[PDB]
């Protein structure tokens, strides 16, 4: 029942955290992935928000309100898991911006084992995720924000 | 005495239809200043057609005393003043259906403008919250945890009061029946949220200012243990078991910490217990 609205305390002890407003928004930070304790942020902010949101194509559009993570630039020794819920011919990408001027895309499966470093959490099969439209961004860093789109 | 009446019916009329379509007004106040001129103008308006109330019964009354004085004309004398006082109170209602809606814009207005100047204070709140300041030694973090145990104090204690203040406000609204309620609840819906989350926000840059406190306060009390190991060395049997019991809980302190930091860090941690334990040897 621990859930953060919208930020949380972390170690090297690791640590994982379901959003409490939103149940599917979750946080894997597994153990030895930050030096020290961390504040960890996780703000979904509006589109309109931005002074670039992101670049839209034709038939292209936003599946996920903007996601920014911190400390932004923020280094870890290891990747981390984060799932963000996103809304219903195209496909799922992720886009990132390292400082919110240009964005990129950005992209593991049998790595999941390894990546846990001995966590007890049962992280759920990419078909699961799915269903329930959840995406899986693995990173060994938080960008000013990332967001999720459909081509 | 009914050639009177007639007059003074016409005249009745004349007033309401002018009242009517052109002193009362539909106009739209563009914001809070506009709303209160209209207001206060509508206001004076409709006191006005109140006070006139008083022609009208007393027209009635003429118009009863000369039905049942048997007049000649008394069934046209009572139907005029049947559309009199209809047309009346047809005036009435449209003068409080425009209060209604000037007093709807009008708080709203202020509501709007008040509700906006408090996300732009919590937005502001936020950004001193979001600091990674951790500061360089033992007295700096010193410093910027008490700096910021006042921060989180003085903001919870004006911001409550101000979340509060429109809460109670958007409630009177809401009670007392308001055009835009469902829009107004998503402002206070939207208001509370935005505190709940500065509130943690806040809440966690404290544990993480604690966090640094912690391992600031460790190597400051490092220091000073080996100071007093070389006081005591270069120098009684009471002072050197407390020192002893002091040392003890260094000792703990190093362990408790080390499962929250990895790699070079850490390692400073064991470094330094390592380093007092060996200086305490070296004493034994």
């Amino acid at each position: 029942a621990t859930g953060f609205l919208v930020s949380f305390m972390v170690d090297a002890r690791g640590g994982s955290m379901r959003g409490s407003r939103h149940n599917g928004l979750r946080v894997v930070i597994p153990p030895r992935t930050c030096a020290a304790p961390t504040r960890i942020t996780c703000r979904l902010v509006k589109p309109q928000k931005l002074s670039t949101p992101p670049p839209l194509a034709e038939e292209e559009g936003l599946a996920s309100r903007i996601i920014a993570l911190g400390p932004t630039g923020a280094q870890f020794l290891s990747p981390v898991i984060v799932e963000i819920p996103h809304f219903a011919d195209r496909e799922l990408v992720v886009l990132r911006s390292e400082n919110g001027s240009v964005w990129k895309e950005h992209r593991g499966e049998s790595y999941l084992d390894q990546i846990l470093n001995g966590m007890d959490e049962e992280l759920g099969s990419l078909e699961e995720l799915e269903k329930k439209r959840v995406c899986r961004i693995i990173t060994t860093d938080f960008p000013l924000y990332f967001v999720i789109m459909s081509r | 005495e009914a050639q009177q009446y007639y007059l003074d019916a016409d005249e009745a009329e004349a007033w309401i239809g002018e009242q009517e379509l052109y002193v009362i007004s539909d106009e739209i106040p563009k914001d809070e200043e506009g709303a209160i001129v209209m207001l206060k103008r509508h206001l004076r308006q409709q006191r006005a057609v109140e006070d006139y109330g008083r022609n009208i019964k007393q027209l009635a009354s003429r118009a009863q005393g000369l039905l049942s004085a048997g007049h000649p004309e008394g069934e046209q004398i009572i139907r005029l003043q049947g559309q009199v006082d209809k047309h009346y109170a047809g005036l009435k209602d449209v003068a409080e259906e425009r209060k209604r809606k000037l007093e709807n814009m009008y708080h709203l207005f202020q509501l709007k403008r008040e509700t906006d100047d408090l996300e732009q204070w919590i937005s502001e709140k936020e950004l001193v919250a979001s600091s990674p300041e951790m500061g360089q030694d033992f007295d700096h973090v010193t410093l910027l945890r008490d700096k910021f145990r006042d921060f989180a104090r003085e903001t919870g204690a004006i911001g409550q009061e101000r979340v509060d203040n429109v809460n109670a406000f958007i409630e009177r609204l809401i009670d007392a029946g308001h055009s835009e309620a469902a829009t107004i609840a998503e402002w206070k819906d939207g208001l509370n949220e935005m505190w709940a989350d500065l509130l943690e926000l806040i809440d966690t840059r404290m544990q993480l200012l604690a966090a640094s406190y912690d391992l600031h306060r460790y190597f400051y009390t490092g220091a000073e243990i080996l100071g007093l190991i070389d006081e005591k060395h270069r120098e009684f049997e009471r002072d050197v078991h407390l020192l002893g019991v002091q040392v003890q809980q260094f000792q703990d302190v190093a362990t408790r910490l080390q499962t929250a930091y990895a790699g070079e860090k850490a390692e400073a941690i064991q470094n330094k217990e390592q380093e007092v334990s060996a200086a305490w040897q070296a004493l034994l």
